[PDB]
């Protein structure tokens, strides 16, 4: 005896996934409504003509066996039903292979010819006949719980117009992950690639979420949020393992963009819960460094890091390779203060007797969070007090509830 | 009193028909397919009734 | 069909029944024999089974022949 | 094929007289030898891409018995409009495709 | 725009085309992984569905009487139970060894196929099946170690018979060290993109597992996997997440992870061959490792990706500077000079921003000024993050 020999190279599913299939219509150019489009166009058109004449007559003269709700309809009778699901464990040949049922029991079984090899993968969820547990079709596994966790899927309301005094870290952060997909072709007629990584950090409340949010809003891409803390696990190498399936499903959503919020967190906060001490937040620390930059290609995967503790974070992660762009949120000055003020007040009633200058040296570290706060109380007070115009009082008040006691 | 006695008879054959499972449903899918997981014996898909 | 062009390229309300006539018990109280027939029979045609006809004239009798069994 | 090779694009009619000439001089048994195919080739090859210059070539492709015939026509007219995408060229061609046969008759 | 009424009525009818042609074509729907229409050979598979009959796959346990003409093999057959079978008419007895796996039957459960050894999937995963788009070319000033990496991981693969001739034994182990972005991984990543052996890529952190002795585990089937081929390589990047040095703080530090270390340690070099596996392990902290990982005949190589010199920047800066649109008078060794012990990561990332200040300038052609501006934004502005200055102490 022999072992058989695949003839099928690797043992990995295709990489490319949810094509147009049957449907790749080529890209006729250009888009202009002109003759030679007319003309494209029209070949496109015969060869049609004669793809549908020419399957209309072999199944006009196929066996009634043969035909296209025959072999479907047989096709059912073939599968059988109920269809048990089972997972892939090894593919022996490209017609056999061993899978296991939900009850633990290996069976080497052999694939059917109608089922898609393609996506045949060790891991993967396959479906079974009954009786004979041949592989007859491989289950598209539903979207994971931790898949919709980090997806937002409504774009945040916050836009770039609502951030008051980061022009310049505005500017930045779009070039890095708002240009290279906008206009692409700005990088390469210049050469490079963009910038791979991009890091926000500065004082609490100096609007590195923000300007997230502003990216998220504006984003064609799929918006993957995590904060640092949700990296420490409750046991060993989970830690890992979900740096690990982050970056997977973000590959698999490509173009995407990563954002780990609050990245410092995983290492200046610590749990009993997380079993490992420090030595198991740096093997996490380590499997992030390899998503960021490592051995496997990384995809259209672009990576924004906010932490208002720059210097707690290992410098070996943020790295030019891994964050190539550090963008620093500096406390709003005089100008922007106002600006801030103004973009709160925006939808607020303001009395007459109520002035945004005074309001501007309520503290000398005052944030944008302050002053979104300050203002959010200020209405609360008039809420209590069953009035839609803030006053002066009411502010006054309000500076000594977020900012004092 | 005769449909009683008729059924008090046909229940008899009846009640020697196996009984069902009870599962839980994943999600529905097309064709009429719904993957449901039987409480010992894991996920299946399975056809719908007519009815 | 042809290849694909290119871009470039009264029924009636009675019916007579001969002798022997198939005839159902409820074609009996419809079945009448036509008037001007040169026979007549004996117990009225709705009565059914064997009936002799009486003879009005007496020309040429034009019997019918007997079919041999199979 | 060599001689079409030397001659291909050009609708030499000298070469093309001799390739007919060997055609159908020769029998109807030795034309199932497979090394008979060559020569509708080198008759194909040297009026490449010419398109309209083959009925008279075509003409005297009806005389050749069959199914050599259904072969060589076939070689012929595709050398003829290589490189030139008409969409009517490979409507017939098709329609040859969409007729089955229960090899020896589907040769072509 | 006097074809747009007739470019929609061709669109509409060719969409309505391949509508119409899918129909009798078919392969609409996939959800339940159907291959398209035109692969089904229905009549195979039935005669598939009977003629070939399903195998419960069974390890085979111990050969009772294998001397005489009735051997008896006891099986395991997974979760289900224990069968003392005889081996089928069609198998040779001696194709069937002790603790393999088997092929058996739900009848009487006979041997019908010797099977391969049972390999965890994510161990399989960790093989390289896409090459990189990284060669040689693509790495500066590390010519010296290049060399080095190629004559122990590339040449005895490729050109096996200078070695054997002279009796000789190549090195079966490089350590790639230094400072984050110094290289280790580019030159990895080039290593696998020219080899023709099998590559398996394993990241320190995927040994790290919920249970005990996992890590040890996947270690034992990733060599045991890469056993069943005649070359192999394996690449440990960030071996110090499991390869640090053992120690006893009282309480059970680090003890699992160690044990991982142990099996791996094992597999290099222990009282069983490896076999042909050459290993290549990256870290940028070297001095953490195991003193018995880093020792000829686990480690024999010590490459080390030091910071690259002058002439090194240099030629960083052509590679990275090939596809720009630069100026005529780049002074590419002037740039060197300006980042004296600076990354190679560092020097594309100034190529990178060199762009970008003509990009931000509508500029399509980027100046030697952007690149001056791009080191002082980059080397100078950015060297309160930098890493060397911590790492260098480590390598
Ligand atoms: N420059 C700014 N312009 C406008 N609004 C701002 C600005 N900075 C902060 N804000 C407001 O402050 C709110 C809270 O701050 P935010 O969540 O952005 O903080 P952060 O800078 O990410 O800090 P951290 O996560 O460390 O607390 C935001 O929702 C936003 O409305
Ligand atoms: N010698 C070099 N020549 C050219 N480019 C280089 C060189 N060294 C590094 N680079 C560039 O810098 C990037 C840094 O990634 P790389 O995988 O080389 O880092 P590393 O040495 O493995 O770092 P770490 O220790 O953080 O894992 C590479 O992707 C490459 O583009
Ligand atoms: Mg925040
Ligand atoms: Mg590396």
């Amino acid at each position: 005896y022999e072992p058989p020999v695949p003839t099928r190279v690797g043992k990995k599913k295709k990489k490319t996934k949810g094509p147009d299939a049957a449907s790749k219509l080529p890209l006729v150019t250009p888009h202009t409504q002109c003759r030679l489009k007319l003309l494209k166009l029209e070949r496109i058109k015969d060869y049609l003509l004669m793809e549908e004449e020419f399957i209309r007559n072999q199944e006009q003269m196929k066996p009634l066996e043969e035909k296209q709700e025959e072999e479907r309809s047989k096709v059912d009778d073939l599968r059988g039903t109920p269809m048990s699901v089972g997972t892939l464990e090894e593919i022996i040949d490209d017609n056999h292979a061993i899978v296991s049922t939900s009850v633990g029991s290996e069976h080497y079984v052999s694939i059917l010819s109608f089922v898609d090899k393609d996506l045949l993968e060790p891991g993967c969820s396959v479906l079974l006949n009954h009786k004979v547990h041949a592989v007859i079709g491989v289950l598209m596994d539903d979207t994971d719980p931790l898949v919709t966790v980090m997806k937002v899927e409504k774009a945040p309301q916050e836009t770039y117009a609502d951030i008051g005094g980061l022009d310049n870290q505005i500017q930045e952060i779009k070039e890095s992950v708002e240009l290279p997909l906008t206009h692409p072709e700005y990088y390469e007629e210049m050469g490079i690639k963009p910038p791979k990584g991009v890091i926000l950090y500065g004082p609490p409340g100096t609007g590195k979420t923000l300007l997230a949010k502003a990216v998220a809003n504006q984003t064609s891409a799929t918006f993957l949020r995590v904060v640092g803390s949700e990296l420490i696990q409750k046991y060993l190498g989970d830690g890992p393992k979900l740096v690990r399936e982050l970056f997977r499903v973000a590959e698999e959503h490509a173009p995407s963009i990563v954002f780990i919020d609050e990245i410092d967190a995983i290492g200046t906060k610590r749990y009993d819960s997380n079993s490992g001490g420090e030595r198991e937040i740096q093997r996490t620390m380590l499997e992030l460094l390899n998503q960021l930059d490592g051995f496997d290609s990384r995809g259209d995967v672009k990576v924004i890091m906010a932490t208002n503790r720059i210097e707690t974070l290992d410098p070996a992660l943020i790295r030019p390779g891994r964050i190539d762009r550090k963008i620093e949120f500096p406390l709003p000055d005089e100008k922007t203060k106002k600006r801030i003020f103004q973009i709160h007040t925006s939808r607020m009633t303001l009395a007459d007797d109520v002035t945004l200058d005074d309001l501007i040296m309520a503290k000398d570290d005052l944030s944008g969070a302050d002053i979104k706060a300050i203002c959010t109380e200020a209405g609360l007070m008039a809420l209590r007090e069953r009035r839609m115009k803030v006053t002066n009082e009411d502010f006054k008040k309000s500076k000594e509830n977020v900012l004092y006691k | 009193l005769n449909a009683k006695v008729r059924l008090l008879r046909e229940e008899l054959q009846l009640l020697q028909e196996q009984g069902s499972y009870v599962g839980e449903v994943v999600r529905a899918m097309d064709k009429k397919k719904v993957l449901v997981k039987v409480h010992p014996e894991g996920k299946f898909v399975v056809d719908v009734d007519k009815n | 069909v042809s290849t694909a062009v290119l871009s470039i390229t009264p029924e009636p309300n009675f019916q007579l029944l001969d002798n022997p006539a198939r005839v159902m018990p409820a074609q009996l109280k419809v079945l009448t024999m036509p008037e001007t027939c040169r026979y007549q029979p004996f117990k009225p045609l709705s009565i059914g089974g064997i009936i002799i006809l009486k003879d009005t004239s007496e020309d040429i009798e034009e019997l019918v022949e007997p079919v041999a069994a199979h | 094929l060599a001689c079409g090779m030397i001659a291909v694009g050009s609708c030499n009619g000298d070469v093309t007289s001799t390739i007919l000439q060997t055609i159908m001089e020769k029998s109807e048994t030795e034309l199932k030898d497979t090394y008979a195919r060559w020569l509708p080739l080198g008759l194909g090859l040297n009026h490449l891409g010419k398109g309209e210059a083959i009925e008279a070539i075509l003409a005297a492709l009806e005389v050749v018995s069959e199914p050599f015939r259904s072969f060589a026509n076939t070689l012929v007219d595709v050398c003829a409009y290589a490189g030139s995408g008409n969409v009517l060229k490979v409507q017939q061609l098709l329609h040859i495709c969409s007729e089955h046969f229960d090899a020896d008759m589907g040769a072509h | 725009s006097t074809y747009s009424r007739q470019i929609k009525q061709v669109e509409d009818d060719i969409q309505q085309l391949l509508k119409k042609i899918n129909e009798l074509t078919g392969i609409k729907e996939s959800d339940t992984g159907l291959a398209p229409p035109a692969l089904w050979d229905l009549a195979a598979d039935k005669q598939t569905l009977q003629s070939e009959q399903p195998l419960q796959v069974a390890r085979c346990t111990k050969i009772i009487n294998a001397d005489s003409e009735d051997p008896k093999y006891i099986i395991n057959v997974k979760q289900f139970a224990k069968f003392v079978v005889d081996l089928s008419d069609q198998v040779a007895p001696t194709d069937i060894e002790e603790g393999m796996r088997v092929g058996v039957d739900r009848n009487k459960y006979q041997i019908h196929i010797p099977l391969p050894p049972k390999i965890d999937p994510t161990v399989t995963m960790m093989q390289v099946e896409e090459k990189p788009d990284v060669t040689y070319s693509d790495v500066g000033g590390c010519k010296e170690q290049i060399e080095k990496l190629r004559e122990v991981v590339e040449t005895p693969l490729l050109h096996p018979e200078r070695f054997v001739n002279l009796g000789i034994e190549p090195p079966k182990g490089v350590l790639l060290f230094g400072p984050p972005g110094t290289g280790k991984t580019l030159c990895a990543r080039a290593v696998a993109n020219r080899t023709d052996a099998c590559f398996i890529r394993v990241i320190g952190s995927e040994l790290v597992q919920k249970y005990v002795g996992e890590g040890a585990r996947m270690v034992r089937e990733l060599f045991e996997m890469a056993r069943t081929k005649k070359a192999c390589l394996i690449f440990f990047d960030e071996i110090d997440a499991i390869g640090g040095a053992r120690f006893d703080d009282g309480a059970g530090g680090d003890n699992e992870v160690q044990r991982t270390m142990l099996e791996l340690i094992n597999q290099l070099d222990g009282f069983d061959p490896r076999g042909n596996i050459k290993v290549l392990m990256a870290t940028n902290r070297p001095d953490t490792l195991d003193p018995a990982l880093m020792r000829p005949g686990r480690l024999d190589r010590k490459i080390e990706f030091s910071l690259p010199d002058l002439e090194g920047r240099t030629h960083i800066f052509k590679i990275h500077a090939r596809s720009m649109s630069v100026e005529r008078d780049i002074r590419f060794e002037l740039l060197a000079r300006l980042c004296p012990n600076s990354t190679g990561a560092e020097i594309r990332s100034v190529c990178t921003e060199a762009g970008m200040f003509a990009i931000r300038a509508r500029r399509k052609i980027a100046t030697e000024k952007d690149f001056l501006e791009a080191v002082n934004k980059v080397i100078k502005s950015y060297a309160k993050f930098s890493a060397t200055p911590r790492y260098m102490t480590y390598n």
